[PDB]
């Protein structure tokens, strides 16, 4: 299962 | 054996040809089990291994939410990086990310990974301490500062030590008949004259899983590294891999050469020679 | 900046004339990811070729497997034709059953 980092992993 | 889970994200801008494409694929060792492609007619997380199909709708909906959100986030990130390198709006660029966890042969976490690249060059990587970052350049230092401010490392560490390992162990159990089965290479040596005084000996390994393998030629017991042509291990398309190693030898000296094979699927490493 | 593809053309199973098999063209080591790959039969593009999902290796270079069913014969010639930004012209690699 992938990590749910979509809301904080902006480069 | 030892096992790992990895997700591979590719985000690619394409000015003039719509918004950046986001693909994600997930692997356990050398077996892909999911994909998501923002270019698909109806983008959603799709199973790519039989053993993942039993996951429930909540799993698929959650994965798809994550990847859909990522699609948007990476578009912002691509814009950010273009700016960090003062690049024009004209060019196509790529962010890649690979992350995941490794277990040792006892199911314990060996180490975590979270590495990113921009246009094929190392950009930023989570250190093995799962706490600090290594930034490749002053651009990546900007990302590092942002991620340090947002507690990013802390959140990835939690994932890598927690859910990453839990899921990987679940997958390994659900797919145990394949994921925990090592198939040894079928091996043989072929002989091809290249002239009157030389011939090619080619040592073949076929039908093996996982992909990791070592194929070497020795002459009189000495490794022939420099003189061996070694092709890249390649997928057969039925889950297994293939590889060969070739050496050109003086005619009549064939028996002085031995091919050595090491593979997880082999209790005893193999020693082969040409059998005319 | 850019990396040109490595190309291998080969069969899934050992080739036996008259026996159905799969023809593979494996492209790897390339960057960026856009790439054009055709399988050819006697120089003509085979129509319904499938491929794997885009992924990449530890050095960030991309790889793809293109494949189609085929029944090898003594006379038929197969090849893989590849174009990439790094190639001024498409590269053609012939299927050699000993490779």
């Amino acid at each position: 299962h992938p990590v749910g980092d979509a809301d904080y992993f902006e480069y | 054996g030892s096992h790992s889970m990895r997700y591979f994200y590719t985000a690619m801008s394409r000015p003039g040809r719509g918004e950046p494409r986001f693909i994600a694929v997930g692997y356990v060792d050398d077996t892909q089990f999911v994909r998501f492609d923002s270019d698909a007619a109806s983008p959603r997380t799709e199973p790519r291994a039989p053993w993942i199909e039993q996951e429930g709708p909540e799993y698929w909906d959650r994965n798809t939410q994550i990847f859909k959100t990522n699609t948007q986030t990476y578009r912002e990130s691509l814009r950010n990086l273009r700016g960090y390198y003062n690049q024009s709006e004209a060019g196509s660029h790529i962010i890649q990310r690979m992350y995941g966890c490794d277990l040792g042969p006892d199911g314990r976490l060996l180490r975590g990974h979270d590495q990113s690249a921009y246009d094929g060059k190392d950009y930023i990587a989570l250190n093995e301490d799962l706490s600090s970052w290594t930034a490749a350049d002053t651009a990546a230092q900007i990302t590092q500062r942002k991620w340090e401010a947002a507690r990013v490392a802390e959140q990835l560490r939690a994932y890598l030590e927690g859910l990453c390992v839990e899921w990987l162990r679940r997958y390994l159990e659900n797919g145990k008949e394949t994921l925990q089965r090592a198939d040894p290479p079928k091996t043989h040596v072929t002989h091809h004259p290249v002239s009157d005084h030389e011939a090619t000996l080619r040592c073949w390994a076929l039908g093996f899983y996982p992909a990791e393998i070592t194929l070497t030629w020795q002459r009189d017991g000495e490794d022939q590294t420099q003189d061996t042509e070694l092709v890249e291990t390649r997928p057969a398309g039925d889950r297994t891999f293939q590889k060969w190693a070739a050496v050109v030898v003086p005619s009549g000296e064939e028996q002085r050469y031995t091919c050595h094979v090491q593979h997880e699927g082999l209790p005893k490493p193999l020693t082969l020679r040409w059998e005319p | 900046i850019q990396r040109t593809p490595k190309i291998q053309v080969y069969s899934r199973h050992p080739a036996e004339n008259g026996k159905s098999n799969f023809l593979n063209c494996y492209v790897s080591g390339f960057h960026p990811s856009d790439i054009e790959v055709d399988l050819l039969k006697n120089g003509e593009r085979i129509e319904k070729v499938e491929h794997s999902d885009l992924s990449f290796s530890k050095d960030w270079s991309f790889y793809l497997l293109y494949y189609t069913e085929f029944t090898p014969t003594e006379k038929d010639e197969y090849a893989c034709r590849v174009n990439h930004v790094t190639l001024s012209q498409p590269k053609i690699v012939k299927w050699d059953r000993d490779m």
